[PDB]
């Protein structure tokens, strides 16, 4: 019978599958901690052997027919393995998109803007063009830096994305999508029993819904920071206006979190930097990661394993060898969980070892799995998982409960004003931007966009949506979206969205669960097992059940809610809407100054 | 009475070698005295389970003869090993019979079974027709037929090869590292009962 038969082809696929899949990533690991040209062609190898496995197990897999499976688990890894991806086109047509993939991220890679009438003084993103846009408070030399990396990274990648949206379009609708849109939009979908079944076209009216009441919010936030960035630029914005593109603290106003300096509430009251502290009594990376690991078994989760300890990298090796600065949780197979990271003595990186630990424990409880539901809920699930333990740990409680901040410590209203503003400029001004992006590129992707008129429609969303206007008028030769990194090298946007939705969705479920009594932000899930185990019914489940049931289990809810996000930034709501009495809240379409 | 002819138990659990799960290795032990010492002595145990005889009183009852089974499998499996349990390897490599009476012996065995390029010297049977009998053992490497069609021999789709390689590395988690199990099954016949332990006076 087919089921039976597929019951012995999904074990003999995990048993091949797990061990070709941990030489991959042990060989990735390999070259991530130690950057040579032979670890190089080792991770090539093995990456090109569990491709070849993955997608001749793939083309066996779709001779399935799913009508006559009835146990939902094996339909569920059936589905998973089913999914050919970018195999379904021909050859040609595969090998001419990862040409043109290549060539975006090697020239994106390589992005060159250089001064004029300077010509010796040429400056690259990644170096030098990110510290301008991060820290330089000059009107023209912003306006020099956003316009020319737009100039010689947009005209230079119109056409291959001309192309690329016509290929992609062609690989989704190779299987069975109607663009490349809903082919992205198919990571959300959730089949499942009655009440639990979510669809793709779904989930655009839940963003837009979700997006309805966020705006008040966001509009407060933007008039807040159009005043002050009005008295940091006296004449080069508007009142009524929208924001200029290029003094938004990022190259693409992606965050708003490098404004804080100018934005600051509150001055004269310091930030709850507990470096120096870190410093005084003579902490190390071991340290950090261990203050981790007593978060995570104080709230009830396990321990982590002797391999962890002893097969990371916690530190810069500084022995010769290079390695890659970006921290990043590895799940290699066979309960080998290790974290790679160049953990410096700061509060930034005690709070990214919480992440990545949250990371890393995440993966840990899904091992019970199967090989093909060893994932996330969706593609915000395993982000947001990790963004809750860095919102955790940052609290001033669990500051002074492990001696980092004293017992004496006296949280006045100005420090937890100044505290949410710099979360609202991280986490709420990312949310119009998101938004923005990934609807523009929905609507490319479907051709509700006409493809000569591109540019025209953006500048007018992100005047619509993002209240944020071109500096300088743009023709159709630009293109403007592709400066970013997420949508010139092929990546989904959208998780952040719903990262930022569940972050504060799975706070709020596991403040209510360790039943506490203040507000939202203040909140730790320290030394309560019940949030622990409450968290670990959603943790163990992996993507073996439809993520509205997951997200059912943590809040009790089936869809993304806002009120958790708002009842976090609550006080800081209150304190935007006192002292935007007397300016005018919200933008208009039209160029102002 | 003076006390010699010690029971050969350094060989079944200091060998350098051990078997692999599907062609279990089995040695009888008769005409000796079993000392049950050495064992309780040596920490690193992971499980000790026992099984209708106590551990403590193994030196005082006595019994006809003694297998002592020999395998190594994966830590996450050594709770197959016992009476009633169902599994890859109780279904089709080692199966204990519901009335078993004797003694599990489990330990970590990474120094010895692990290797950075992978062990493959240890192998498991995934796929079997019906599952085992009791103190079976199934050598063969027919290929297993889980459709309809005829294998003929040769692997690929609904044609797969019942052996699977337990790709032992030192960089595992604590639950997939090799692990070495010897099953002491004491056995009382109608024969005089020979294998006992020793004698105080
Ligand atoms: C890094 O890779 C080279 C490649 O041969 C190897 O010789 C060296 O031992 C590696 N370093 C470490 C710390 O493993
Ligand atoms: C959690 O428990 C430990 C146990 O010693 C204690 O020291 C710590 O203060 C507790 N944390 C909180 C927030 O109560
Ligand atoms: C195996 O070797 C150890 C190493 O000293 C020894 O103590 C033990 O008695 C030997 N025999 C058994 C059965 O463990």
């Amino acid at each position: 019978l087919t089921e039976e038969n597929a019951k012995t082809f999904l074990n003999n696929f995990n048993q091949e599958a797990e061990d070709l899949s941990y030489q991959s990533s042990l060989a990735s690991w390999n070259y991530n901690t130690n950057i040579t040209e032979e670890n190089a062609q080792k991770m090539s190898e093995a990456a090109a052997k569990w491709s070849a496995f993955y997608e001749e197990q793939s083309k066996t897999a779709q001779s399935f027919s799913l009508q006559e499976i009835q146990t939902p688990i094996i339909k569920r890894q059936l589905q998973a393995l089913q999914q050919s991806g970018s195999s379904a086109l021909s050859a040609d047509k595969n090998k001419q998109l990862n040409t043109i993939l290549n060539t975006m991220s090697t020239i994106y890679s390589t992005g060159k803007v250089c001064n004029p009438k300077n010509p010796q003084e040429c400056l690259l993103l990644e170096p030098g063009l990110d510290e301008i846009m991060a820290t330089s408070t000059d009107y023209n030399s912003r306006l020099w830096a956003w316009e020319g990396w737009r100039a010689e990274v947009g005209k230079q990648l119109r056409p291959l994305y001309e192309e690329y949206v016509v290929l992609k379009n062609e690989m989704a609708r190779a299987n069975n999508y109607n663009d490349y849109g809903d082919y992205w939009r198919g990571d959300y979908e959730a089949e499942g029993a009655d009440g639990y079944n979510y669809n793709r076209n779904q989930l655009i009216e839940d963003v837009e819904r979700t997006f309805a009441e966020i705006k008040p919010l966001y509009e407060h936030l933007h008039a807040y920071v159009r005043r002050k960035l009005m008295d940091t630029y006296p004449s080069y914005i508007s009142p009524t206006g929208c924001l200029p593109a290029h003094l938004l603290g990022d190259m693409w106003g992606r965050f708003w979190t490098n404004l804080y300096p100018l934005t600051v509430p509150f001055a004269q009251k310091p930030n709850i930097d507990v470096t120096d502290a870190m410093m005084n009594q003579g902490w190390d990376a071991e340290r950090i990661f261990q203050e981790a690991e007593k978060f995570f078994v104080s709230v009830g989760l396990p321990h982590m394993t002797q391999g962890f300890w002893a097969n990371s990298m916690l530190t810069e090796p500084a022995d010769g060898r290079k390695v890659v600065c970006h921290p990043t949780a590895w799940d290699l197979g066979h309960g080998d969980f290790r974290i790679k990271m160049c953990t410096k003595v700061t509060m930034d990186n005690f709070l990214t070892a919480h992440h990545e630990m949250g990371h890393i424990q995440y993966d840990m409880a899904y091992a019970r799995q199967p090989f093909l539901l060893r994932n996330g809920a969706n593609e915000g699930f395993h982000e947001a998982v990790g963004e809750i333990m860095s919102l955790s740990a940052a609290t001033p409680k669990h500051l002074k409960s492990i001696g980092l901040l004293p017992s004496d410590f006296q949280e006045d209203s100005e420090t937890e004003i100044n505290f949410l503003l710099k979360q609202a400029l991280t986490i709420v001004g990312t949310l119009p931007f998101t938004y923005m992006l990934e609807k523009w590129r929905w609507m490319v992707f479907r051709g509700e966009i006409p493809k000569e008129q591109w540019m025209k429609k953006w500048w007018e969303m992100k005047r619509e949506i993002v209240g944020v206007v071109e500096p300088l008028p743009h023709d159709e030769t630009y293109c403007d979206p592709a400066s970013l990194f997420h949508v010139s090298n092929d990546y989904s946007f959208i998780r952040y969205y719903t990262r930022t939705i569940y972050q504060f969705q799975f706070q709020e479920a596991l403040c209510q669960a360790a039943k506490y009594n203040g507000s939202l932000h203040k909140c730790d899930i320290s030394n309560s097992t019940e949030a622990g185990q409450k968290l670990l019914k959603m943790l163990s489940l992996g993507n073996s059940e439809p993520w509205t049931k997951a997200l059912e289990n943590v809040v009790g809810a089936r869809n993304m809610d806002v009120k958790p996000l708002l009842n976090y930034f609550q006080p800081l709501f209150d304190w935007l809407k006192e002292q935007n009495r007397n300016s005018f809240v919200g933008w208009n379409t039209e160029w102002s100054p | 009475p003076n006390i010699t002819n010690l029971c050969p138990f350094d060989e079944v659990f200091n060998a350098t070698r051990f078997a692999s799960v599907y062609a279990w290795n089995r040695k009888r032990i008769s005409n000796c005295v079993a000392d049950y010492s050495v064992l309780y002595n040596f920490a690193p145990f992971f499980a000790f389970k026992c099984y209708g005889v106590s551990p403590t009183k193994l030196n005082d009852l006595c019994f006809t003869n003694v297998y002592a089974d020999s395998f190594v499998i994966r830590g996450n499996e050594v709770s197959q090993i016992a009476p009633g349990q169902t599994g890859n390897i109780a279904d089709y490599n080692y199966k204990l019979p519901d009335d078993f009476t004797g003694c599990v012996i489990a330990w970590n065995s990474n120094k010895l079974d692990s290797k950075v390029g992978g062990n493959y010297n240890y192998l498991y049977r995934l796929f079997r027709k019906s599952n085992l009998k009791p103190f079976e053992r199934d050598i063969s490497t027919e290929i297993y037929q889980a459709g309809n069609k005829p294998c003929n021999g040769v692997a690929g789709f609904n044609c797969y090869f019942p052996l699977r390689s337990y790709g032992f590395r030192p960089t595992y988690g604590v639950g997939h590292q090799p692990y070495r199990v010897v099953v002491l099954s004491f056995e009382l016949l109608h024969a005089p009962a020979t294998v006992c332990g020793p004698k105080k006076s």
